């Protein structure tokens, strides 16, 4: 029977993993440019302009 | 048509060397090009992309 | 003198490399170690086959066969073991020109190849220590210490050739320690029976064609003074089976917030080590063995149902 | 010095004292202020203690 | 490993992997004609000379 | 027994500078063969340890 034999089970190793649990995608430009990302160094902590009011 | 690049020297980043069939030969060679998304707005961003 | 004062980096060819002999791979033995670099994951590397019925032939009463017994056919399963290595950490001195690339006095440039006789010496004596336990678990150890001195001139072989029965012609390997072999020659040297002249003295062989492969592992070494004992086995095709995981590893500190440099190395690397026709007892041994799990017994199960097909005879003398 | 593969000619292992020199000062001078303790001796060593 | 016995061109190979070193058996390598070579085709060209 | 000294790696001792008298005296046991080893021809044998001059 079966258990004269020994039973080798298969395995894998899939090298993915699990990203996000909610929605990023929105960030720019999906949100019709409602909230924009750019790309600009800044130094300092903080980032100040004026307009006259 | 076919597309000359340039790639910076600070966007080289990785590259093997071998023998294949006993030569110096180039196997891997990993370089970054960076892009500016097509959105409806006009800000820019720096969408980048790894060959 | 470059001594603490370092005047010239020239790296020197007399490092001092290793201090016994470690080329007993592959052909140099004719194939009875194998050293191949095959990498595999987990902690074990089992192989199942087929086992062979012992009553698959019987006697027969055609008059009345009347009820026969019914079989079933098994299957055995071998086993590779896992064996972890490592380095201990090294201060790296602070002459050390690790920073260039120019094969200077790199931190590895000199702990390499130290590191590589060293490698090789590991995997001798753990495969040396790993059969000589197999052997002896299995049954297939022959001690000669109370006939005398111990060791005779080819008569001990022939006792392991009498335990190895009529197979005994694939055993063509005696891997042995330097003192057996020179006890050899001094008992050729003075021949109680004739059968030597002065030009054959010095003959490697057996008298039956199996070369002696010098080693001096100390796994092959047992007591001291008086109890002194020398481990010598006879290998067949294949008998021992090391093979690489290709996983070698190294890394270089340097001495953070130290009054001196204190840069160190550490490597560590594995390989598989599986002894022919035996099994690694994991649930009695530990998942990765110690030299001395290794070369304890009852931690080589026997899988083979016959000593012949099992690779390996381990002769003690004193 | 052993009958290894890896033995490497005693003139050749002298002469490398030179090529490490000339290829230290041909890249540039990084890596001579890496190894200023070779090249500019320290003015006083009981302070280099 | 460059080597010449008998007027013949031999040759090795020895490789280092995780701290092992091979060999490989000895070749002659000929010309495109045959006959082999009687020489090491390794020149050392220095600011001497060769 | 001094091959005993050196180990394994004993082969590569190859050289055995010595006195005249002690040869001479080798020469005297090599004609002494109690043991079976030597004929007239070969009894002057100057190398004799397993090929060492």
């Amino acid at each position: 029977a079966l258990s004269d034999l020994q039973v080798f089970n298969d395995w894998a190793y899939k090298t993915m993993s699990e990203v996000l649990d909610q929605q990023v995608e929105l960030f720019n430009g999906a949100t019709r440019g409602a909230i924009i990302l750019r790309s600009a160094g800044n130094t300092g902590d903080l980032s100040e302009a004026a307009f006259w009011a | 048509r076919p597309y000359i690049k340039f790639i910076a020297a600070e966007d080289i980043l990785n590259w093997r060397e071998r023998w294949v069939n006993g030569a110096k030969r180039t196997t891997l060679l990993v370089f970054r090009e960076e892009s500016d998304a097509d959105d409806d707005g006009y800000q820019i961003y720096k969408e980048e992309v790894w060959r | 003198s470059d001594l603490q004062v370092f005047n010239d980096w020239a790296y020197k060819t007399m490092s001092e490399v290793l201090d016994q002999q470690v080329e007993l791979f592959n052909g140099a033995t004719r194939g009875a170690i194998i050293l191949r670099s095959a990498g595999n994951t987990g902690d074990l590397s089992e192989a199942a086959f087929w086992a062979k019925i012992q009553g698959l032939v019987r006697p027969r009463d055609p008059y009345s066969n009347a009820d026969v017994a019914a079989k079933d056919l098994r299957q055995l399963v071998d086993n590779t073991i896992k064996v972890a290595s490592g380095t201990p950490p090294i201060n790296i001195p602070p002459s050390m020109l690790r920073w260039i690339q120019k094969n200077p006095q790199e931190a590895g440039a000199v702990i390499g190849q130290q590191l590589a006789g060293d490698t090789m010496q590991d995997m001798l004596n753990n495969g040396l220590a790993a059969g000589k336990a197999a052997f002896t678990a299995g049954g297939a150890v022959h001690d000669i210490s109370a006939a005398g001195t111990g060791l005779m001139t080819q008569r001990a072989f022939n006792a392991a050739q009498r335990i190895f029965g009529d197979r005994s012609t694939d055993i063509q390997v005696w891997v042995s320690h330097s003192s057996p072999l020179f006890d050899l020659y001094d008992n050729a040297l003075a021949n109680a029976e004739q059968l030597y002249v002065f030009g054959t003295v010095n003959v490697r062989a057996d008298a039956f064609g199996r070369p002696i492969i010098i080693t001096d592992s100390p796994a092959l070494v047992s007591g001291a003074a008086e109890t002194l004992r020398h481990s010598t086995l006879g290998l067949t095709t294949g008998a021992i089976l090391i093979e690489q995981n290709q996983d070698f590893d190294s890394t270089v500190v340097d001495g953070t917030g130290k009054q001196n440099i204190t840069r160190q190395y550490q490597a560590e690397w594995s390989y598989n080590l599986g002894v022919n026709g035996y099994a690694y007892d994991i649930a009695t041994g530990g998942k990765a063995p110690n030299p001395t799990a290794l070369a304890t017994a009852a931690n080589w199960d026997k899988i083979s149902t016959s000593i012949k097909d099992t690779g390996g005879v381990v002769l003690v003398t004193k | 010095d052993s009958n290894n593969i890896k033995y490497v000619r005693e003139d050749a292992k002298k002469m490398h004292k030179l090529w490490a020199h000339i290829r230290m000062a041909m890249e540039g001078s990084r890596a001579i202020k890496d190894n200023a303790k070779e090249f500019v001796p320290h003015p006083d060593n009981t302070k280099a203690t | 490993e460059l080597r010449l016995v008998d007027g013949t061109y031999w040759q090795r190979t020895w490789r280092e992997n995780d701290g092992q070193l091979y060999v490989d058996d000895w070749i002659s390598p000929t010309k495109a004609d045959g006959s082999q070579f009687d020489e090491i085709p390794f020149v050392i060209f220095g600011s001497k000379n060769n």
